[PDB]
């Protein structure tokens, strides 16, 4: 058997297609800050799609955008998950 | 708040 | 032995695998493209996160896309079979299908396209892990209460 070329590949993206993403000044970018958050509370715990969803999530929810161009002020963002993998994601093991 |  | 499932990735090689972590800050001028301020807590945070997954971190700081591309081709060359897995985190400005090298544009394509089954063997079969702090575009979510 063969296995296609494109699979066991992840793209966690840090924002859906065609999007802006945003990154603070002081504290880092949403998702990275976010997906950190995420790995650290649930690497021993949870499968990686499932720590990729709490990571959406917490983007979704916690951030919103200040700006003093209305253009650019109160906006969200949400992740983007791209899945190619063919099995489950635990970093851990045994 | 900036923009990537 | 008894009976066995095959439902998950095998995560206990050796080695977790390797993290490699390009963080552009500072670009060229004649780009116009502006500085990434707060990247760098970024990139800190994710080198301890992955640490401590186990993984052999190894960060970059303000790549051309030359720099990227090589680094990219020399690291899908190496012998990756005591390994796990592959995470590339890219912390860049971007557009649809698209990362800045400090002195312009790379496709994703190109970067991923090293690491395909048929390109880097000792990586076919483990999750190659691409995480991507950059723009898509110029979309702005409005959101709704
Ligand atoms: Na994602
Ligand atoms: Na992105
Ligand atoms: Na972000
Ligand atoms: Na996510
Ligand atoms: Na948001
Ligand atoms: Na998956
Ligand atoms: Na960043
Ligand atoms: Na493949
Ligand atoms: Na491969
Ligand atoms: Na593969
Ligand atoms: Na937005």
């Amino acid at each position: 058997h063969k296995i296609p070329v494109e699979a066991d590949f992840l793209y966690a993206y840090s924002t859906a297609p065609g999007y802006y993403s945003w990154r603070n000044s002081k504290d880092g970018s949403w998702f990275i800050q976010s997906l950190c958050a995420m790995l650290k509370q649930y690497a021993d715990k949870l499968e990686f799609m499932h720590i990729l969803t709490r990571v959406n999530r917490k983007v979704a929810d916690e951030f919103e955008s200040f700006s003093f161009d209305a253009t650019f002020h109160a906006k969200k963002q949400i992740p983007c998950i791209v899945s190619m993998l063919t099995k489950e994601l635990y970093f851990y093991h045994h | 708040d900036e923009v990537d | 032995s008894g009976i066995s499932l095959d439902n998950s990735y095998k995560m206990d090689y050796p080695e977790m695998g390797l993290c490699i972590i390009i963080n552009n800050k500072n670009f060229h001028k004649s780009t116009g493209m502006t500085s990434r301020s707060g990247t760098d807590v970024d990139a800190a945070n994710l080198r301890e996160t992955f640490r401590n997954l186990k993984y052999e971190v190894r960060n970059k700081n303000d790549l051309t896309r030359e720099e990227i591309v090589e680094l990219m081709r020399d690291v899908s060359k190496e012998d990756h079979s005591k390994r796990s897995s592959f995470v590339c985190v890219l912390l860049s400005h971007g557009e649809e299908g698209i990362i800045f090298g400090t002195n312009g544009p790379v496709d994703l394509k190109k970067i991923t396209n090293f690491f395909r089954g048929d390109r880097c063997r000792s990586l076919t079969g483990k999750p190659k892990l691409f995480i991507i702090q950059a723009c898509r575009g110029t979309e702005l979510d409005c959101g709704i209460e």
